[PDB]
């Protein structure tokens, strides 16, 4: 009786998921707040 | 991309017409307007249309220069009268909406290349 690995597509999306959406949100971010004219 | 094609006579000893269409982008909520450089100066505020056709001049060039808008073909257009020696600049063209501004370079956003007009005596 053998039983299934864990899934090396999980193992690393674990880190990329979060990672991806933490530097799409920084980008949106910065690019987009510092956007108004100044005096 | 966005641009902005200027197009006039260079020199002149008079009289001037100079345009600016644009291209890529819709301005006809925008306003647009005209600068000057000369050498050594900075940017001085010419004159600006708006989008109910309303116009603003600089006091330096006041009652000389007129300032008009063609919204069908997407371009602003200054005719230029009683020219003297010292007006001879660069001449650049502006859209945008005036924020902090609508007399100063920096609320405007899209600038063209920028025509020179050299005036002789
Ligand atoms: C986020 C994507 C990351 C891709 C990382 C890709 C990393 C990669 O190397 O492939 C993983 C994937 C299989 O995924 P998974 O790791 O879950 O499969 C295990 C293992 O990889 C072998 O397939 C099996 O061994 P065997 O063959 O029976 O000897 C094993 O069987 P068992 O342990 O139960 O006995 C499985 O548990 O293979 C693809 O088809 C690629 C589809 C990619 C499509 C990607 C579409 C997004």
């Amino acid at each position: 009786k053998t039983f299934n690995s864990v899934s090396k597509i999980d193992r690393l999306s674990r880190i990329a998921f979060p990672l991806l959406f933490g530097i799409f949100n920084l980008v949106y971010w910065a690019t987009y707040l510092n956007r108004e004219p100044q005096l | 991309q966005v641009q902005l094609q200027e197009s006039g006579g260079g020199l002149v000893q008079g009289s001037l017409r100079v345009s600016c269409a644009a291209s890529g982008r819709t301005f006809t909520t925008y306003i647009m307007a005209w600068f000057r450089q000369a050498p050594g100066k900075e940017r001085e505020f010419l004159a600006a249309m708006d989008q109910g056709r309303i116009q603003y001049y600089g006091d330096s060039v006041r009652g000389r220069f007129t300032i008009s808008r063609d919204y069908a073909k997407n371009s602003v257009d200054l005719q230029l009268d009683g020219l003297r020696p010292e007006d001879t600049a660069v001449y650049y063209c502006a859209a945008g909406a005036g924020f902090w501004g609508l007399r100063t370079a920096s609320s405007y956003h899209y600038w063209g290349q920028g025509t020179q007009v050299t005036v002789s005596s």
